[PDB]
RNA sequence: AUAUUUGUUACAAUACACAUUUUUUGGCACCCAAAAUAGGACGGGAAGAGACUUUUAAAGUGAGACGUCGCGACCCUCGCAGGAGUCGUUCUUGACUUUUUGGUCGCUUGAUGUUUCUCUCUUCCCGUUC
């Protein structure tokens, strides 16, 4: 068994992909490679706040964050908008698929 | 997982009717009874929203102090009130008691 | 289509150079290659341009034209150029 | 015996017996019981979930599942608590997997 | 001469502590099964780091060493 | 699948960094597919050359996931 | 994959590699495998924090390349047709 | 014709100024006398496409003005256009050159609409234009520019730099 | 030539003690009596002593992963 | 800007002007012309922009302007190791 | 006298294979700390002063180290051809050989990023917000 086969069947669905970054990514999927590489469409992806007195977040993850291309100079907090990302599947760390869909007839 | 025919010994009322009055635990069952046709899958969201609640191995129904749960029947008497309610199309705020037990009955 | 330079300020470096030049050619038309490919300097550089007549227009206007002090000798080339 | 020897069904029955005898048994018998997993990540964050599906690589499908994440910074702590209806874990952060009684 | 298979083989159902690699925390339990990639699962297993624990899965690749 | 080609390197002095920080020089003496190199009269280079450089053993095997590059001293 | 039938076609040429520890080796490209893993011919070395130096010959494992700069004429070779 | 999105959409965005960046438009069937009498309208339908540069030479255009956010473009080649006053919001951070040769510019015009920078540009040339004739319309446009790398392809002398900056305090 | 594992093998029969440095990220090198390895070149050492980086304390006969590994020194 | 097609695969994008984010916080923009199964690709013409750690003090959150410190790599091979997620930037001349 | 359709073969191409040091089932994560009110904040530029440095009172603004492309030049340097030649072949194609301006020095503070250590106020000008 191959769980990965299950994430085929999940397209065309709003989903967040949160990587290991610490990004999160809102978008609607698109097929999903064997190796979990997933395909989105309209997504927009940000990184959250800690808040613990403003602690530093991620310095990585900023840096890839407006090297997309997809930040807005005026958006006030962290976050950028983009059609068409297309994600390594080793970076994927958890996956929130919607409530709706049932997982009973999904998981056969 | 049975392919043979048995009879087999179960109880319906686990924890609510233990802690809370006979009258009310039945009552709690059959707010749930209409329910879990309303809940084809938020069922289990709903049922098992609190992580923290875990079956008891003897009992079926999720154990618990019994406040969500009052929660969760109210959560669920609005599924079956908005079903109930699209079908024939009335507000919400147009139920009432006396539509709400006709709901629950009927 | 290509215009070959010449006697021009040396002193001047080359991608500011070929910079300059691009500012220059961009009112007669569109200009295809930014700079010469020898980048010898000293004036030599070749003005590649989308149309004849754009470059005619050059040739005719910026004849002994002002850029960082000398004046400038354009003239059409002797060959066609590699992208043309 | 090495993995390449064995033919297309021998791995079937291979992964049938890791699964049903094996490490991977105690989420099996939790999937079937349904049993709350404690799961803690390489990111140090834990997930109390009921395991809905799991993977030889150790990804699983898990309804339910509630988050719990503390950060602190010069030695002030907070506590901080997510619930997500549905989650999809892939396997390579996890690190400890209980079966909570 | 004893290989690491073998080892494991001998250490089914006894006490055993694993070490991770992480924050020198060491779960000392029963060992109950390993995997082919030396999963591991416990019984009565204890964090030590104090805490009492009664079944666990330990993934392969965060195990620093495992000692009797 | 495919061993790495070391076969003019073997018995020369090679150096070479293990991780971030470390560098190993010593005398190759085998290899495998992994890269990982067995060598012989291994010393531990360090900011002071005599001084802070000290030898490890009379044979030091490599894990070849630590090494980064490998330069040889030598011929 | 083509990837790396590239890099086997720009042997004895002049490439540029970033280790992913940081380093950047410039030189002349004697051998390569098909894992990646490339010795380098009297090469100049820029250490992470910006130190240069030169070494006759380079041997580094190819997990730890991060990317490799080839002769841009081998753009139009016949690996992309 | 007045300069519509369609008329964007149809431009030639195929053959990149390959001098820097990537994607040289030439807005309408040809910027390049395009004819386009209004301010540059329907910035918008271009999106900050791509130091990106714009060909706008041999064009009707009254105001350098109208842009819509471009973070990418870098170059403006402006060049036979009727520009009477330049000044906008928009295009501030963006920008590394600016190209106005033949056109209606004042002296004081183009010095009132800048309104002065910290930092500008880098690039300029204002040629053609009836101020640089205005006395002492070097130093005029030295002081405005603020910061600048090139006045009329010839750069403000360092020690020119100099004495406009102590004209300024 | 001397492949490597085969000089590990050589670890293992001539009874010779060996310290054995750890990732960078731990902080401790193993010492002991390399008994028996697999393919991965995890291994087993019996009598071994944690040395934080000489009052580390006795293992005892203990499984080390190769993943871990990065010298093995005699 | 740019629309890419509602379903495309990296396979039915081939000398687009791709943006491609490494594990290091470093984008390599140009165009894409081969790949592999782990997914490491040949760029053209590519130029690797960098975040400043002043620049990246300033995305923290409050016109923004940064200045991105990049240099040009023609015809690179990445490693698929490496690579994070892969953005269009442009389509084909 | 009256290019389309059907069948077969090949190539390119998408959906079903692999958790054990060379790419996709993670050596993972952590420096820490800074705005609240009912004319006011915030950013940028210029000037003064304190404290820092240097010389024997007088001079500019936290200090010390790699590179990066730039402002000057008492220097060199001729000036018009990625392409070039050869052979096959017919009106511009293939196969085989030769191999990049900048070569340098100051910077009487280019201009600017890494990395260690220790501890700002006043005045004017321009933008944003209530």
């Amino acid at each position: 068994m191959k769980l990965v086969n299950f994430l085929k069947k999940l397209r065309n669905e709003q989903v967040t992909i949160e990587l290991k970054n610490g990004t999160t990514v809102w978008g609607t999927l698109q097929s999903v490679s064997p190796q979990m590489n997933a395909i989105l469409t309209d997504v927009k992806l940000t990184l959250p706040q800690p808040r613990l007195n403003k602690l530093n977040s991620n310095g990585i993850a900023m840096a890839s964050l407006y090297l997309t291309g997809g930040q807005q100079p005026t958006a006030s907090d962290n976050i950028a908008s983009l059609q068409y990302i297309n994600i390594r599947g080793n970076t994927i760390r958890q996956i929130i698929l919607p409530d709706s869909l049932n997982l009973d007839s999904l998981l056969v | 997982k049975a392919t043979e025919p048995q009879m087999v010994l179960f109880n319906i009322y686990d924890d609510w009717l233990d802690r809370i009055s006979s009258y009310t635990a039945f009552s709690r069952l059959t707010l749930l009874l209409r329910a879990l046709k309303t809940n084809e899958e938020s069922a289990k969201m709903i049922l098992l929203s609190d992580p923290t609640i875990t079956i008891k191995s003897y009992h079926l129904w999720p154990s618990f102090t019994d406040e969500q749960w009052i929660t969760i029947e109210s959560q669920m008497r609005d599924l079956i009130l908005t079903e109930y309610g699209r079908k024939y199309n009335v507000n919400i705020s147009a139920l009432t008691q006396t539509e709400i037990k006709d709901i629950i009955l009927g | 289509n290509t215009l070959y330079v010449s006697q021009l300020n040396e002193k001047i470096n080359m991608q500011r150079l070929r910079v300059n030049l691009f500012l220059l050619f961009a009112t007669f038309g569109e200009v295809l290659k930014v700079s010469m490919n020898f980048k010898k300097q000293r004036g030599q550089a070749f003005i590649t341009m989308r149309t004849i007549d754009q470059a005619s227009l050059a040739q005719i206007s910026l004849n002994g034209e002002r850029f960082f002090g000398k004046p400038l000798k354009v003239e059409f080339s002797k060959s066609e150029t590699k992208t043309l | 015996r090495p993995k390449h020897e064995l033919s297309r069904a021998e791995l079937e029955e291979l992964e049938e017996f890791e699964f049903k005898h094996g490490p991977m048994s105690l989420i099996n018998d939790a999937m079937v019981t349904r049993t709350p997993v404690i799961i803690s990540l390489r990111n140090n964050h834990k997930i109390i979930a009921r395991v809905k599906a799991f993977d030889r690589h150790c990804n699983m499908v898990l309804e339910n599942v509630k988050e719990l994440w503390t950060e602190k910074k010069g030695k002030n702590v907070i506590n901080r608590e997510r619930f997500i209806s549905k989650l999809f874990l892939r396997g390579d952060s996890v690190i400890v997997v209980l079966k909570t009684p | 001469p004893v290989n690491p298979k073998p080892f494991l083989k001998g250490l089914v159902n006894h006490r055993v502590g694993v070490k991770l690699k992480f924050n020198s925390t060491e779960y000392r339990g029963t060992l109950v099964s390993t995997d082919n990639y030396f999963n591991l699962q416990l019984n009565e297993a204890e964090e030590f780091v104090h805490g009492t624990l009664g079944e666990i899965f330990i993934r392969c690749n965060n195990v620093l060493y495992i000692r009797e | 699948v495919s061993t790495p080609e070391l076969k003019k390197y073997m018995d020369k002095k090679i150096l070479l960094n293990i991780n971030g920080s470390r560098k190993v020089a010593g005398i190759l003496r085998g290899y495998d597919i992994f890269l990982n190199v067995v060598l012989d009269d291994a010393m531990e280079i360090n900011g002071e050359d005599p001084a802070n450089n000290h030898q490890l053993g009379l044979q030091t095997v490599i894990r070849g996931n630590s090494i980064i590059s490998l330069e040889a001293l030598d011929a | 994959g083509i990837p790396v039938k590239l890099l086997n076609e720009a042997q004895g040429h002049i490439v540029s590699l970033e280790l992913t520890t940081g380093a950047t080796y410039r030189g002349k490209l004697v051998e390569s495998e098909d894992s990646m893993n490339v010795q380098l011919r009297d090469v100049i070395a820029t250490e992470p924090q910006g130190a240069v130096t030169h070494m006759d010959q380079i041997f580094v494992r190819g997990s730890q390349i991060k990317f490799i700069v080839v002769p841009d004429l081998l753009k139009n070779a016949p690996l992309f047709k | 014709m007045k300069f519509t999105p369609s008329i964007v959409i149809d431009a030639p965005q195929y053959y990149v100024d390959h001098f820097n960046g990537k994607y040289n438009v030439d807005k309408c069937v040809i910027l390049r006398d395009l004819q386009l009498e209004t301010d540059s309208e329907s910035m918008p339908s271009s999106l900050k496409h791509l130091t990106h540069i714009l060909d706008l030479t041999n064009n009707d255009l009254i105001m350098i003005p109208d842009l819509s956010r471009r973070d990418d473009i870098h170059t403006l080649l402006l060049g036979r256009n009727n520009i009477v006053e330049v000044d906008g919001r928009l295009l501030p951070m963006n920008v590394q050159n600016l190209t106005l040769s033949n056109n209606s510019i004042r002296r004081f015009e183009d010095l009132q609409r800048l309104r002065r920078a910290p930092r500008t540009l880098k690039n300029l040339t204002l040629i053609g234009n009836q101020v640089c004739h205005l006395a002492n319309y070097r130093e005029h446009v030295l002081r405005l520019v603020p910061h600048l790398e090139t006045l009329d392809f010839q750069n403000v002398t360092a020690e020119e730099r100099k004495s406009a900056m102590s004209f300024p305090r | 030539m001397v492949p490597p594992i085969n000089c590990i093998f050589n670890f293992l029969q001539q009874q010779t003690p060996v310290t054995i440095w750890l990732f960078e990220q731990i902080g401790i090198r193993i010492k002991g009596k390399i008994v028996g390895f697999d393919e991965f070149m995890n291994v087993v050492i019996d009598e071994a002593v944690e040395i934080p980086v000489e009052k580390g304390t006795p293992l005892g006969k203990i499984l080390l992963k190769g993943d871990n590994i990065t010298l093995i020194t005699s | 800007k740019i629309q890419v097609a509602h379903s495309s695969r990296l396979a039915n994008l081939i000398d687009y002007k791709l943006r491609v984010l490494t594990q290091d916080g470093r984008v390599y923009i140009g165009q894409l012309m081969a790949f592999d199964k782990h997914m490491n690709l040949v760029l053209n013409e590519c130029i690797e922009e960098r975040v400043p750690k002043t620049q990246l003090d300033k995305l923290r959150p409050r016109t923004l302007n940064i200045k991105v410190e990049k240099r040009v790599l023609g015809l690179t091979i990445l490693r698929g190791e490496q690579i994070l997620s892969t953005v269009v930037e442009d389509k084909p001349l």
